[PDB]
RNA sequence: UUUUUACUUAUUCAAUGAAGCGGAGCUGGAGGUCAAACUCCACGUUCUAGCAUUAAGCC
RNA sequence: UUGAUUUUUCAGGCCAACCAUCGAAAGGGAAUCCGGUUAAAAUUCCGGAACUUGGAUAUGGAUUCUUCACGGCAACGUAACUGAAUGUGGAGACGUCGGCGUGAGCCCUGGGAGGAGUUAUCUUUUCUUCUUAACAGCUUAUCACCCUGGAAUUGGUUUAUCCG
RNA sequence: AAUAGGGUGAAGCCAGAGGAAACUCUGGUGGAGGCUCGUAGCGGUUCUGACGUGCAAAUCGAUCGUCGAAUUUGGGUAUAGG
């Protein structure tokens, strides 16, 4: 069911792909989900989740590896984490 | 084109060893020389190096497996086997 | 054997304690830009190095050679 | 190397001539984390020795 | 007659192990207060290669617990096991693949290779690449253990024993034929001077009891009593059957 | 006299740089407590390829 | 290993897993080159120019009043620029084959400055000299790495299809 | 430590063509093999050649086997007369 909450963010709100952009935002304030594959390195996890505590962001653990994220979103290559900062016709982050 | 119509790999081999010998060196010749998906990084750039070792170029990371798959049936089967054994003491 | 730049440099280091001779070697050149010129090279033989310092110009060449000190040894090549 | 300054042989970081700059820096964030977590592990052990 | 080649390998001249190129003696750790007690964890830092051998090698870094420094102990390779992966030995130790554990402390049906035999020898049981040994139960008021070894042989061993969760990785090597004589000459020029084979029955009498006859043949019964002596025992040493096995055993 | 199984010190096997053995006692978790606290279990390490060495503190 | 003591006595502080020894003139390994020289020696002699190791040791520079230096976002830079026990690593230190790339020496070749040969005829011709060591300084590279940025209309890219 | 120069052309990869699919065909590229022709090398088939009181107590000539591996080889080292 996230999956589809989460196409339809990608189809409509605005999303960053990627490790650098995704502390980018978090820096910024700007993301409002965090979105992190199931087989991310867990200090490169345990530290995007420090990032979120510390900008207050709550942080979703998709249960497929980032060649099944990077599909949901729509791509043809792979997307170990990505950050949501706009979730337009979506619903997902009164989900997560 | 293509090459040969069934040697594939066993082509090296010309007409010796006999053909049973050869298709069978065929199955798991074609299974050690193959690239596998990495379970760490999700690139398929998994080769076998020795025997039961079997390197990702991309992390770096290398594991144990079998002698021409990364993973062999038996090993699967123990995993969740020792999984579900390991359930049931932790509850 | 290290080549010296600085003239200014190469004068405080020929009145070092441990420095035996000089050798000023004349060199008839050309730039093949122009025609012929006169150059030098004042040679300083320490303990270790030798030391050796290029004068492209024939004029600061003969201000030099008399900059030099007067104990000093000098052999004209 | 015995023979030769001390710049040629070292560069100036932690575990200068010793690792490289990456994995200088993974030592670095994992001992951060780390040892953050082993705060949280021992405050929230420390509510469950009170209430439990 | 002659010493035949049987009698000539226990002089061990040229029938010594080649081990120039031995990555070191697979063994688990020296049974010590953490195991005993607790459990202590390692990291995987290398799975190597190790010649004459078809499991693959790791080298696993432990913590000196009395005195500042690291020891690396040599494991057999488990199926599974990779390179920064923690490892965990000790009585408290939890039931994941690469662990080491005593066998009282694994459940029935628990797949584990490199098995001591006796408490503390560092492994003798299940150490070939694919093999392991299955725990088939326990008795807690004698502190035994039975186990099924790769030979379907049952065993009662000390439940303070230890093993290695898991199957030996490198399995699967015996499914693909060698093809040639240079193979098993590459083979056993890392192992030991065992090959190429000259068959018994091809010598003459001095070298051997199958040696002579105007055909090629052996003579008598190739099947020799258990109680014979060194220089006859060539052949089916104390076989209680011969020809082909049909049927179950 | 014969069969079985108890002891450990002779003898035998093994390991370690002879490091934590045996018993008891402190602390919790429990039994339902019918005197009074007896019995059992545990008694500092498990998301991560980091670190841990030449005692701080109290009397 | 120190602080020593001149009291030629000591005070201690650390450790002692392993560690007799022999075993390679093709393995590992501190450091030298050129020119000349003899009847016969030369990387050994002569001339010049270097280098390493061990020891002693002064001067200059450097550093300190924010005591044990600064710069760069970074990869990292530098003339230097405390560091015991103990520990962790690296170098020593490593098969074989295939094509590709770069260099060096050699081969080939143009002009010019010399010398020799042919020349009845022809031949701006045929042959030959035109070199630069170890060592010192500056500069110079595939690979790798850093910063920026955020990529499908997928792009970059090798002789060999790998990378994001 | 050593091993000219060729032939053949295995996987993998690129492009094109055909097919609903499962898949097929073609042209390149690539450079596998106890592959192959053939030097050095290692060996020793035949002439039942020479020689056969020899150049030689095993050689000489032609012819021949093999020639990238179970290859060839120096030195060090181990195994000792039932
Ligand atoms: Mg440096
Ligand atoms: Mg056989
Ligand atoms: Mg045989
Ligand atoms: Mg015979
Ligand atoms: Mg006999
Ligand atoms: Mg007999
Ligand atoms: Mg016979
Ligand atoms: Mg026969
Ligand atoms: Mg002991
Ligand atoms: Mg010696
Ligand atoms: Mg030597
Ligand atoms: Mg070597
Ligand atoms: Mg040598
Ligand atoms: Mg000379
Ligand atoms: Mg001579
Ligand atoms: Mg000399
Ligand atoms: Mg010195
Ligand atoms: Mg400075
Ligand atoms: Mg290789
Ligand atoms: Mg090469
Ligand atoms: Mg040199
Ligand atoms: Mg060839
Ligand atoms: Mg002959
Ligand atoms: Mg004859
Ligand atoms: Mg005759
Ligand atoms: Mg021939
Ligand atoms: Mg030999
Ligand atoms: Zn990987």
């Amino acid at each position: 069911n996230i999956n589809s909450k989460l196409a339809l963010t990608i189809k409509s709100g605005k999303y960053t792909l990627g490790y650098k952009s995704v502390v980018k935002s978090l820096r910024t304030g700007k993301a409002k989900l965090v979105i992190i594959a199931a087989n991310t390195p867990v200090l490169r996890k345990s530290e995007l989740e420090y990032y979120a505590m510390l900008s207050k962001t709550p942080v979703y653990y998709f249960q497929g590896g980032n060649n099944e994220l990077g599909t949901v979103c729509g791509k043809l290559f792979r997307v170990g984490t990505l950050s949501i900062l706009d979730a337009g016709d979506s619903d997902i982050l009164s989900s997560i | 084109t293509k090459r040969t119509k069934k040697v594939g790999i066993t082509g090296k081999f010309g007409v010796r060893y006999g053909s049973s010998l050869r298709r069978q060196t065929k199955k798991l010749e074609v299974q050690q020389h193959a690239k596998y998906d990495c379970s760490f990084c999700g690139k398929r750039t998994v080769q076998r190096g020795a025997t039961g070792i079997w390197n990702c170029k991309s992390c770096k990371k290398t594991v144990a497996g079998g002698a021409y798959t990364v993973s062999t049936a038996a090993a699967a089967t123990v995993r969740s086997t020792i999984r579900r054994l390991r359930e049931l003491a932790e509850a | 054997a290290r080549e010296i730049k600085d003239i200014k440099e190469f004068v405080e280091l020929a009145r070092r304690s441990d420095i035996k001779s000089a050798i000023v070697k004349v060199n008839a050149k050309v730039n093949a830009n122009g025609k012929k010129f006169k150059q030098t090279k004042f040679k300083v033989r320490g303990s270790r190095y030798q030391y050796t310092l290029v004068v492209n110009d024939a004029s600061k060449a003969k201000k030099l050679q008399q900059s030099l000190p007067p104990t000093l040894k000098i052999t004209n090549l | 190397y015995a023979q030769v300054s001390k710049t040629h042989k070292t560069v100036q970081r932690a575990y200068g001539g010793s690792r490289c700059a990456n994995c200088v820096k993974e030592r670095i964030v994992r001992a951060f984390l780390i040892e953050e977590q082993k705060i949280v592990k021992r405050v929230l052990k420390e509510q469950q020795d009170k209430e439990k | 007659g002659r010493v035949i080649r049987n009698q000539r390998k226990g002089a061990g001249s040229i029938f010594t192990s080649h081990t120039r190129l031995r990555k070191g003696a697979a063994k688990l750790r020296t049974l010590d207060y953490a195991e005993r007690h607790g459990y202590i964890r390692g990291v995987v830092k290398q799975i190597i290669h190790d010649p004459g051998r078809g499991a693959p090698l790791a080298k696993v870094a432990f913590r000196d617990p009395y005195k500042y420094k690291l020891r690396e102990e040599t494991f057999i390779a488990n199926e599974g096991v990779y390179t920064g992966q923690f490892i965990y030995a000790g009585k408290k130790a939890s039931l994941n693949v690469g662990n080491i554990l005593p066998l009282g402390a694994c459940p029935e049906g628990t797949i584990v290779s490199n098995v001591e035999e006796k408490v503390g020898d560092r492994g003798a049981l299940g150490r070939t690449s694919g093999n392991y040994v299955i725990i088939i139960g326990h008795n807690p008021d004698e502190n035994k253990t039975r186990v099924k070894l790769p030979s379907g042989a049952k065993k009662i061993i000390s439940s303070d024993a230890r093993g290695v969760i898991g199957v030996v990785a490198g399995g699967g090597r015996i499914d693909k034929p060698l093809l040639k004589a240079g193979r098993a000459f590459h083979k056993y020029k890392v192992k030991r001077n065992s090959w190429p084979k000259t068959r018994g029955v091809a010598m003459n009498p001095v070298d051997h009891p199958h040696g002579g006859g105007n055909h090629q043949h052996i003579g008598k019964a190739s099947t020799i009593s258990r109680g014979a002596v060194s220089g006859q025992k060539a052949g089916l040493i104390a076989a209680r059957r011969t020809g082909l096995l049909r049927g179950t055993q």
